[PDB]
């Protein structure tokens, strides 16, 4: 029409820049965010390092390729910032991934034990209004040194609630299980959990289940379903 | 000879008022369903297209009511032209047949991604979608146009003109074959999908992949209610009315004569269940609350 | 000791400040702009509307030519946009998908961005190649980046997330000056146009002026009492607005360590994302979280037009050099362009 | 303690901060009026240009 | 650095084919705009076949219509071009020609070393180079101009007006690349200037690096018409 030549070549390059940006989004769609949250004590460098082997400063993300679909999870474990300016980038994430240390019961400064700061991030991360249609990953590691660490610390001491099998290693770590929970507000919100170790073949197709029901939730809510 | 005449006035007394309340609800429901979609939904996506091209169907059959509703009121007497009766039963029939075959497509879409959620992540895209209902909109029309051609409007000996929806007793058996074979195509293949989709979301369903994840009792009741009320009215009024066009040809016979009135009794019946289901369809499906209901409560405050 | 007597007289410092910067105020603007006609209502029309990108995008700015924009998605691309015609010049692929600022050099030479990867990558608009690849990686910060300004083709100011900010230089790599003294979190920056000195907003309310030279800072403005996180200077330069998140503006002034007008109404809740000012200055632009972008007038505190936009979070309001557009964007992946 | 230069580099910075000569408010309003003024009748926000000189009229 | 070098060159007999490839090596391949000029022995040059990024928009001269072919392989880094039949006028040395179009972009960056094979007009703007041959002394100012059968100031408000100069015995380079702004590695003594039609070209401080010859280019219409050729002699 009334184009000109260097105005119809610079549209045919928006038109090619277009359909890149088309077939991108259309890889994209194949791949999930999904956002890893814990303390540096839980061990997240030899959680992500045991995910690597049984698959075969800034942040980082881990590509894994599983039955043709790709999960990435962000390390934002370094950010020292309020951590309530960007943490709206992870709203269309599909879930949190927590790491919270089994023998962190007991380790405190502020005169605060580990899981107390660990359940009170759990709670503001949880109410934030971003993290509405994702669900939740607690993942649980060190759980062969929970079994050893049991017989010389008590939860009694700490947490006045836990009563029963004070020493029978398998009951506290229902009981920290059920408490984590209890920190869902009235949104129902689902939150899986896994009892994961150092070295463990489950470990990824626990979190592969995970996202694979999140999924099917999310499809739920959107095929009208439930 | 012929039993023209029908004892069994019942049907055509107590037709009328199911098609009048079928109208009125389905007339709200089509209505509040609409105005949601083309307002208040400004993202879509593959089911979300296929919902409302359910609705649109839908609100053209609660439309088509009211010409029925009028023509079966007093008598078998249709007081307009020949025109109106053969669009009138034209847009029904079409209506229906694109109803049923939206649900296959939902049902479709809804085991792809409950089934294998990952493995048709990504698979299914709005202009497949789109794509995929602008076929079925092209194939429903061309397979209801041999009915547009075959219907029409003939003179009874009551002296009253009947709107034939079917045949005008003149290409009975080429009707009767042509039928019979589009609604085995169209309505066997897409049960044979309905069921199957059904059983394996429920089995999926069922066969929960963790322990944490969340109860599918209520998802699973309303599959299978969806099933039965998809169920208990479709496939009987086709099984009927494949035995109504099959006693028209070898049956009719003065010997025995209340075998054809119970099954036209029948037929009527099985109409409308069927037109009831299709009323029910889009506002059970609407009347979920996943993510419509709230969001249309929201959207009236 | 010696620590709370520090403590005590620097608050009656700050205590006497205060009372100066009272002292002087001999009257506000409301009883010396009563002799003016105001504006009224404007209408802004949406001329260009920019629909290329995938996810939500944080970040904008206008070019010298005002033809020219740079938006940042966290689809990690950075693709450049066509003010006029509605074509995309460039798309840069980013290592990082990750990034909450993006920059535009004066020349349009290089185009620089930063987030979440703590690194502020430089890419080469202008490549012999014809490909537009990074230049530099300006690495060395332990926060996220949240704004990026340009000032030379050779010097580049960064906001981050460890509360400072820092002058880098891309040739040598290295940052040059860094400037501490900010207690709450840097989010937006702002460089006058004389650009020897620059203003910055944190999360502690206190917008603390900054000099590319001295390095050091010599003016502090406390009128907000919520997180700032946007900010602009005056046309004059003599003067700047923070929009903070209990939605309100002030029009700090440099000569006069003090706020001019409260730019807020009782109707408006959410909080302001970013804020920029017009060719003139009378026209002051503020961009709310409410879906809606709102207009208020710098000499008579009024909402002199209402730009209804998009309906998510805009986050990227800016005008041109020239004063002949208002590109305003949103987390809805959309540029849309008023006038 | 390292709390120690913080706090003297704090009371530093407010001991330079308060020996900075301020104006009236009143001339600076004024001058900011004036310059606003003056921008006012080129400023195509403020007063709307016709179509021709618009480049985003098409 | 960019390279192109051209190959498949030599003598052949009148109506067979040949193949003329260009390696390309250097830069990004896929996203510039491929095109063809040759350099006649008697005369200067012209456009022949032009490609987009990724074979999207292929146009051809109307000398050379249908005759002429011309495929790039993006995989192969490589461009290819087929004659279907040869004559006495296609006999020149083709350039294998980069050019990428954008807001800002200068067309006609970097020109191929070239090849050369020997064998045994409707609707166009055309340059009017009246001067082929003007004698200056270096350190001088020299003016050279240039005209174009219509305006090339379009709606927008630019002019599109390109400027080359081929130095003896090699490819030639782009000067100006629109208007009155300057091409990328040129030194800022050149300063084009016109009203639209009346196309100039100053240059100041004239170095003997400068002896090559001038050519002018128009691009408002597409079919690229090369000028005259102003071969400036010492
Ligand atoms: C022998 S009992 C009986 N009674 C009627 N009133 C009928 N009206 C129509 N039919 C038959 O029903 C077919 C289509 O008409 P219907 O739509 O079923 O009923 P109407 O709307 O009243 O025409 C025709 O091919 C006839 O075979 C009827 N059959």
């Amino acid at each position: 029409c009334t184009l000109s030549a260097e105005d119809k070549a610079a549209v045919e390059r928006s038109k090619m820049i277009d359909r890149n940006l088309r077939r991108d989004k259309r890889d994209a769609r194949r791949e999930l965010k999904l956002l890893l949250l814990g303390t540096g004590e839980s061990g997240k460098s030899t959680f992500i390092k045991q995910m690597r082997i049984i698959h075969g400063t800034g942040i980082i993300e881990y590509p894994f390729d599983l039955e043709n679909i790709i999960f990435r999870m962000v390390d934002v474990g370094g950010q020292r910032s309020e951590r309530r300016k960007w943490i709206h980038c992870f709203e269309n994430v599909t879930s949190i991934m927590f790491l919270v240390a089994l023998s962190e019961y007991d380790q405190v400064s502020d005169n605060e034990n580990r899981m107390e700061e660990s359940k009170a991030l759990f709670r503001t991360i949880i109410t934030y209004p971003w993290f509405q249609n994702s669900s939740v990953i607690l993942f649980l590691n060190k759980k062969d040194l929970l079994e050893d660490k049991i017989l010389y610390s008590h939860l009694v001491d700490y947490f006045p609630e836990f009563d029963g099998p004070q020493r029978d290693a398998q009951a506290a770590r229902e009981f920290i299980l059920k408490m984590f929970v209890d920190l869902n507000p009235d949104s129902d919100k689902i939150i899986y959990s896994h009892f994961t170790c150092a070295t463990d073949t489950e470990n990824i197709r626990f979190v592969f289940a995970a996202v694979k029901d999140t999924i099917l939730q999310l499809n739920l809510k959107e095929y009208n379903l439930v | 000879f012929k039993c023209a005449l029908t004892k069994t006035g019942f049907q055509f007394y107590y037709l009328p008022a199911v098609y009048i309340l079928v109208f009125i609800i389905g007339f709200l429901g089509n209505s509040v369903a609409i105005w949601m979609f083309v307002f208040h939904m400004k993202p879509w996506s593959g089911i979300s297209v296929y919902m409302f091209n359910l609705a649109l169907a839908d609100f053209l059959y609660v439309l088509t009511l009211p010409a029925l509703i009028f023509y079966y009121f007093n008598k078998t007497d249709w007081i307009f032209g020949d025109a109106m009766c053969k669009l009138q039963r034209f847009i029904f029939h079409v209506n229906l047949y694109g109803s049923i075959l939206f649900l296959t497509c939902i049902s479709a879409h809804r085991y792809s991604g409950v089934v294998y959620p990952l493995k048709s992540l990504g698979r299914l895209k709005k202009k497949n979608a789109i794509c995929i209902s602008v076929l079925v909109w092209l194939i429903v029309v061309v397979a209801i146009s041999p009915i547009l051609f075959y219907s029409g409007t003939g003179v009874r000996k009551n002296k009253t003109i009947t709107c034939y929806d079917t045949t005008s007793d003149e290409y009975l058996r080429s009707y009767f074959i042509y039928s019979m074979c589009t609604t085995v195509a169209m309505f066997c293949v897409p049960l044979v999908l309905i069921l199957g989709c059904y059983g394996l979301i429920v089995r999926a369903l069922i066969y929960k992949d963790l322990d944490n994840s969340p109860l599918r009792r209520k998802s699973i009741y309303l599959v299978i209610i969806v099933l039965t009320v998809f169920a208990v009215s479709y496939i009987p009024f086709h099984v009927m009315k494949t035995m109504n066009l099959r006693a028209r040809l070898d049956f009719q016979t003065p010997a025995m004569c209340a075998f054809n009135d119970r099954v036209y009794a029948t037929y009527q019946v099985t109409r409308g269940l069927a037109s009831l289901n299709s009323c029910v369809d889009p506002i059970l499906y609407f009347l979920a609350g996943d993510t419509f209901r709230r969001r249309l409560s929201r959207a009236t405050r | 000791s010696e620590l709370d007597q520090l403590r005590q007289e620097a608050e009656q410092l700050k205590n006497q400040i205060r009372d100066a910067r009272k002292a002087c105020a001999d009257a506000t603007l409301s009883q010396i702009t009563n002799n003016i006609d105001p504006v009224g209502r404007i209408q802004m029309r949406t001329r260009r509307t920019l629909r290329g990108h995938l996810a939500k995008i944080y970040a904008m700015h206008w070019g010298t030519d005002s033809r020219l924009l740079v938006s940042a998605s966290q689809d990690g691309k950075l693709i450049i946009w066509d003010s006029y015609t509605t074509n995309k010049v460039h798309a840069i692929p980013l290592r990082s998908s990750w990034v909450m600022t993006c920059a535009y050099a004066p020349s349009g030479n290089y185009v620089a961005c930063g987030g979440l990867d703590n690194i502020c990558s430089i890419y080469n608009l202008k490549t012999r190649e014809g490909n537009v690849r990074v230049s530099r990686e300006l690495a060395g910060h332990t926060g996220y980046l949240s704004c990026c300004r340009f000032l030379d083709d050779n010097q580049i100011v960064t906001s981050s997330g460890d509360t400072t900010c820092a002058l880098w230089d891309i040739e040598t790599g290295q940052q040059t000056t860094t400037f501490t003294g900010h207690t709450g979190d840097v989010m937006s920056l702002s460089l006058a146009p004389d650009t020897r000195l620059f203003v910055s907003g944190a999360c502690d309310a206190s917008a603390k002026l900054w000099d590319v030279r001295e390095g050091m800072c010599r003016q502090t403005f406390t009128g907000h009492e919520s997180d700032i996180n946007a900010i602009c200077f005056f046309p004059n330069g003599n003067a700047f607005a923070t929009g903070s998140d209990d939605a309100t503006c002030r029009l700090f002034d440099l000569r006069a360590d003090q706020e001019l007008m409260t730019y807020s109404h009782d109707n408006i809740i959410c909080g302001i994302t970013s804020v920029s000012f017009s060719k003139s200055g009378r026209l002051l632009l503020a961009g709310y979280d409410d879906f809606n972008c709102n207009v208020w007038d710098a000499l008579k505190a009024d909402r002199a037009g209402v730009l209804a936009g998009h309906d998510n979070r805009v986050s990227c309001l800016g005008v041109t050099d020239d004063g002949m557009a208002v590109a305003t964007g949103s987390w809805d992946s959309f540029l849309k362009i008023w006038n | 303690t390292a709390s120690i230069a913080q706090a003297r580099k704090l009371v530093e910075q407010l001991k330079m901060e308060a020996n900075i000569d301020r104006i009236k408010v009143s001339k600076a309003a004024a001058d900011l009026m004036a310059y606003c003024e003056a921008h006012a009748k080129e400023d195509p926000l403020l007063t709307p240009v016709p179509a021709s000189e618009n480049p985003f009229r098409e | 650095d960019v390279q192109l070098v051209e190959s498949g060159g030599g003598l052949v007999q009148p109506g067979g084919s040949r193949k003329l490839s260009c390696s390309a090596s250097g830069f990004a391949f896929s996203s510039f705009g491929m095109h063809w000029v040759r350099q006649a022995p008697e005369k200067g040059l012209e456009w022949v076949a032009y490609i987009s990024s990724g074979s999207g928009t292929i146009y051809y001269a109307d000398t050379v219509k249908g005759r002429f072919t011309i495929s790039r392989d993006d995989p192969k880094n490589t461009l290819f071009l087929q004659m279907t039949s040869l004559r006495s006028e296609d006999t020149a040395m083709y350039y294998c020609v980069r050019s990428i179009y954008y807001y800002g972009s200068s067309p006609f960056d970097f020109w191929g070393q070239g090849t050369t094979l020997t064998v045994s007009g409707g609707s166009d703007i055309v340059m009017t180079q009246a001067t082929s041959s003007v004698p200056v002394t270096p350190g001088e100012s020299v003016s050279i101009s240039c005209r174009s059968s219509k305006s090339l100031l379009h709606s927008n408000g630019n002019t599109y007006l390109y400027w080359f100069l081929q130095r003896p015995g090699q490819s030639p380079q782009l000067l100006i690349y629109r208007m009155s702004n300057l091409a990328s590695g040129v030194p800022d003594r050149f300063s084009g200037s016109g009203s639209g039609t009346a196309f100039t070209l100053t240059i100041s401080r004239l170095e003997a690096e400068d002896v090559g010859v001038y050519y002018c280019m128009q691009h408002l219409e597409y079919p690229l018409t090369f000028g005259a050729g102003t071969k400036l002699e010492l």
